[PDB]
């Protein structure tokens, strides 16, 4: 902090890097926040390329351990990424801001920084990181109407991981309330601790979006009991509305 | 000495800039 | 001294707010009074450290009963003031601070305003703010949420529904404004799926008890009654207009394509 | 803690002025932290120091300049931080403080400069604020001497007032002048104020007490002023100090224009008057030379 | 004990990062016209 | 050839007060008047290293249509 070097903003960045390790073991990840705030005002006026960057990615993870989301939808909103960031540091930014856009409804958004995040993910290493984007990508995916790749769920090391969503994705394919629910009384406490809970909540009223449509694309006239049948709602006219 | 390094720094952006124009410009006739 | 005397005028706005009759003009003033005399006593402390538990403890239930307290009289501003300061004491010294009784109700009481101000995207940020549990389990929270995936999903009979099975009584006032959205949504989804209901068809879809109620509202939304009590919708003819063809944004487009494969050098 | 303002900004829009003091007072101390979400809520503050009857106005401008120095506009942040006005204490050793004066000065220099070219009329008043710091900023330079860093600014601002001050308040005046002569012709560019830099620089040399009259004549060739080099050299004689006006004369013919020096004749004739002629008109000089 | 020294490095700084990346940007093109 | 230089040296140590002229000879069609334009921005800017005058003559050295 002392220090003003150039070449040291490089080295600093790691150790900022392990400075929010500590206390992420320490549970406390509070006071680092100060820190982190008071460290990143002074590595943007140094236009600290690669110190921005990190401090930007830790303070993110400070505000998304807390679930202060608003918080951290505030600090992408003004500040701005270090363009050229590394890509170990920019993975972590797509994540966060693609978290960020997910809560926030930002759907369209989250995709596109899901997708890249895991594109600037490395190669061979980094498989936790791999299977915590990969398993949000899958409820941004069904969030936003489209199909999860298959293909995903194929990998060694995200077969265990992804198995609880892909018996959600197969439960939102095929439209039924019922299939869907039997997943969340099934994987509930899996979600939770996953930190994913709140997005799969949201898939009903996309489990309903994708049966309604095979009902359209499959029916010319089709009554709206046997809609209801279908879907699994509870009445004619609540299939009404719907 | 500080304000003739900033100073010699503001002269030396200034005369990057030009040959960065100059050396595009020449590009573009050396096709021709 | 003053912390004892904090206490000291707080029972006299709780005993008067917990009468079966409050008056709101009194409250009013001794809860306008009260919050100049916690500005002296660490109200909304920085980082809060081992201080006294009193003024936390205290400070917390006048916002409480003040966020309570805005809603009687049915006005919006005061509702955001008391529950921003509220949101303070509930997640910030809750290290300090014991688990309120009142704090899950009050919380899913700015859910569900949040979703009476159709501000939908704060909806589930300050619902990420509660434990994911309580989310699924506590009634104050999971009617709001409740609520929320019925509106998005369409299922607008339970929305009127939830207004009889509403968690506590402070709830009340939140639904009707609410309500008077849906009133206008639904209406708008029959213009576009149906292309003619007949009137009392509509009673039970816009759950509308008198059927004078109808009539005021159709002039408001313009619905042309027909002779046999037939609301013709015919508004599909304006279609995405596919019978103009967009050359300036076409050529715009091919242009940028010529654009990268020439500008480049 | 307090990880969430919005209640600390709630407590803006009340009609109470003691109210909106106190939360004034805490939206500084997680300025630092919180600035996000104050930004958002930067129209309820700015308002605040816009109202002439509050009482907190000059810090209301505070903690407004602070979110926007954290906010990344400067400019604004700058023009709430003039606001304040004796609350913003240049002495702090803050970020906040340092970063401000830093861009201070830049808006001072461009202003100073546009104004330098501008016609009197048209020349826009700086701001009295804006003045007041980068003049106590000229005298943090005096009191740590650092006098080259001082004179670098007062080119740039093109303020000769502090630049002919900080010479003469230097210990060492004949280096400043050799400094600052070496800066005027080899920095400078704008011709007509880097005239005024010499000219001031005439008259420091005039008023050492040995004036080195040889760097006067150097620079007066760069103002092209032949009246003011024959008084100085008409004097020399009068002063019975002919050893250094011999010197003078042929720096003169060396590195002058010849309608410069034919000029410096005429005012000459208006006995060792004729040797100063013999000088200049060149032919004693291209004899040592054509000997050589 | 010292003045605008702070602000004489800012400024310093932020040129050299401008002088270093257009004298890379530079280099480029002058090997794209050598070329 | 002769006017080209003579030119040039009447506006020599002029600053910018020749730049009303350089424009109107390095506008022109005459390839000897361009020419003399190259030389009235050396003497308009002898030694004083003007980047603008420097960009003049870049400009005109890789893009001019005749050799000399």
């Amino acid at each position: 902090s002392t220090q003003n070097r150039r070449a040291l903003d490089l080295v600093a960045a790691k150790c900022y890097y392990y400075h929010a390790r500590v206390y992420e073991f320490l549970d406390k990840l509070d006071v680092v926040r100060s820190f982190l705030h008071a460290r990143l005002r002074t590595a943007t006026l140094r236009h600290d390329a690669d110190g921005q960057a990190t401090l930007l990615n830790l303070l993110l993870r400070n505000y998304l351990h807390y679930s202060l989301y608003d918080q951290a939808e505030k600090l992408v909103s003004k500040s701005v990424f270090p363009e050229q960031a590394n890509n170990n540091e920019w993975a972590r930014y797509l994540y966060y801001t693609g978290r960020i856009k997910a809560i926030q409804l930002e759907y369209s958004e989250a995709r596109r920084t899901m997708t890249n995040a895991l594109r600037k993910a490395p190669q061979h290493t980094a498989v936790g990181f791999k299977q915590t984007v990969h398993k949000l990508l899958i409820v941004v995916e069904l969030l936003l109407g489209e199909i999860p790749d298959r293909l995903q769920f194929r990998q060694p090391s995200l077969k265990r991981s992804l198995m609880p969503y892909f018996l959600l994705t197969q439960a939102v394919r095929t439209g039924n309330l019922a299939k869907f629910n039997q997943v969340l009384d099934q994987f509930g406490e899996k979600f939770q601790a996953d930190g994913t809970y709140t997005l799969i909540i949201r898939l009903r009223h996309n489990v309903i979006k994708t049966g309604v449509r095979m009902i359209s694309l499959s029916y010319s006239r089709i009554s709206l009991a046997d809609i209801a049948q279908k879907l699994q709602l509870d009445s004619p006219e609540d299939a009404e509305f719907i | 000495d500080l304000y003739s390094r900033y100073k010699k720094l503001q002269q030396e952006l200034e005369f990057l800039e030009v040959q960065e124009e100059y050396i595009k410009d020449e590009q573009k006739n050396l096709k021709k | 001294a003053v912390l004892q005397a904090a206490t000291g005028m707080y029972e006299q706005l709780k005993g008067e707010w917990n009468r079966k009759s409050p008056n709101l003009s009194k409250c009013g003033e001794e809860l306008g009074r009260l919050k100049l005399v916690l500005l002296e006593l660490n109200f909304l402390p920085t980082t809060g450290t081992k201080l006294t538990k009193q003024q936390l403890i205290l400070a917390r239930d006048i916002l409480e009963i003040g966020a309570q307290w805005s809603i009687l009289r049915k006005d919006i501003p005061s509702f955001e003031r008391y529950m921003a300061q509220l949101k303070c004491y509930y997640f910030d010294y809750k290290e300090q601070l014991p688990e309120s009784a009142y704090m899950h109700q009050l919380l899913g009481l700015n859910l569900l305003f949040l979703l009476s101000q159709n501000r939908v995207a704060e909806f589930h940020t300050e619902l990420e703010r509660l434990p994911a549990k309580d989310i699924q389990t506590n009634v104050y929270i999971k009617h709001p949420v409740s609520l929320e995936q019925y509106l998005m999903e369409g299922s607008y009979n339970k929305v009127f529904l939830a207004k009889g099975n509403i968690p506590a009584e402070s709830y009340t006032f939140f639904i009707d404004i609410l309500l008077d959205t849906i009133r206008d949504e639904i209406a708008g989804c029959i213009e576009k799926a149906y292309e003619k209901i007949l009137f009392t068809e509509a009673t039970r879809i816009l759950f509308f008890n008198t059927p004078k109620k109808m009539t005021d509202y159709a002039k408001k939304r313009g619905w042309v009654l027909g002779p046999n009590n037939y609301y013709s919708f015919a508004s599909q003819q304006q279609k995405p207009e596919d019978t103009t063809i967009p050359s300036t944004e076409l050529a715009k487009q091919v242009i940028e394509y010529a654009r990268q494969l020439e500008m480049i050098v | 803690m307090i990880t969430s303002a919005a209640g600390i900004i709630s407590l803006l829009d009340e009609d109470e002025p003691q109210l909106k003091e106190f939360a004034l007072h805490k939206l500084n101390a997680v300025v630092n932290d919180f600035w996000a979400e104050i930004s958002e809520s930067v129209d309820k503050i700015e308002v605040l120091y816009e109202d002439e009857g509050f009482r907190s106005r000059q810090f209301a401008a505070l903690v407004a300049s602070k979110v926007f120095y954290h906010l990344g506009a400067f400019e604004e942040s700058l023009n709430y931080a003039l606001g304040a006005g004796d609350l913003f204490n240049v002495n702090d050793n803050s970020e906040y403080v340092e970063t401000i004066i830093a861009k201070c000065i830049d808006h001072y220099t461009k202003q100073c400069v546009e104004n330098a070219d501008l016609p009197e009329g048209e020349k826009k008043p700086i701001d009295q604020r804006l003045e007041g710091i980068v003049n106590k900023m000229f005298q943090r330079c005096l009191d740590d001497h650092k006098y080259k860093q001082a004179i670098g600014i007062a080119l740039e601002t093109r303020r000769l007032d502090v630049f002919e001050k900080t010479i003469l308040e230097s210990n060492d005046v004949p280096g400043m002048l050799a400094y600052s002569l070496k800066l005027c012709m080899s920095l400078m560019q704008n011709k007509q104020f880097r005239n005024k830099v010499l000219r001031v620089l005439v008259k420091i040399y005039m008023n050492l007490e040995k004036p080195d009259f040889i760097n006067v004549c150097q620079c007066l060739i760069f103002l092209d002023d032949p009246q003011a080099v024959s008084d100085i050299l008409e004097k020399l004689v009068k002063e019975d100090n002919l050893l250094m006006a011999y010197q003078i004369c042929f720096d003169l013919y060396e590195s002058a224009s010849q309608q410069f020096l034919s000029s410096v004749i005429q005012n000459l004739r208006t006995d060792q008057t004729l040797k100063m002629i013999k000088i200049l008109s060149g032919e004693m000089a291209i004899e040592l030379h054509l000997q050589f | 004990g010292s003045g605008l020294r702070q602000y004489y490095l800012s400024k310093i700084e932020e040129l050299q990062l401008i002088v270093n990346d257009k004298s890379q940007n530079l280099r480029r093109l002058q090997a794209q016209r050598n070329e | 050839r002769g006017l080209a230089v003579g030119i040039a040296l009447v506006m020599y140590g002029r600053m910018e007060e020749a730049d009303a002229l350089i424009e109107s000879l390095c506008r022109d069609k005459d390839p000897i008047l361009r020419r003399s334009g190259m030389y009235t921005v050396a003497m308009a800017y002898c030694g004083s290293g003007n980047n603008k005058a420097i960009r003049r003559l870049l400009h005109v050295a890789v893009s001019d249509v005749n050799d000399d």
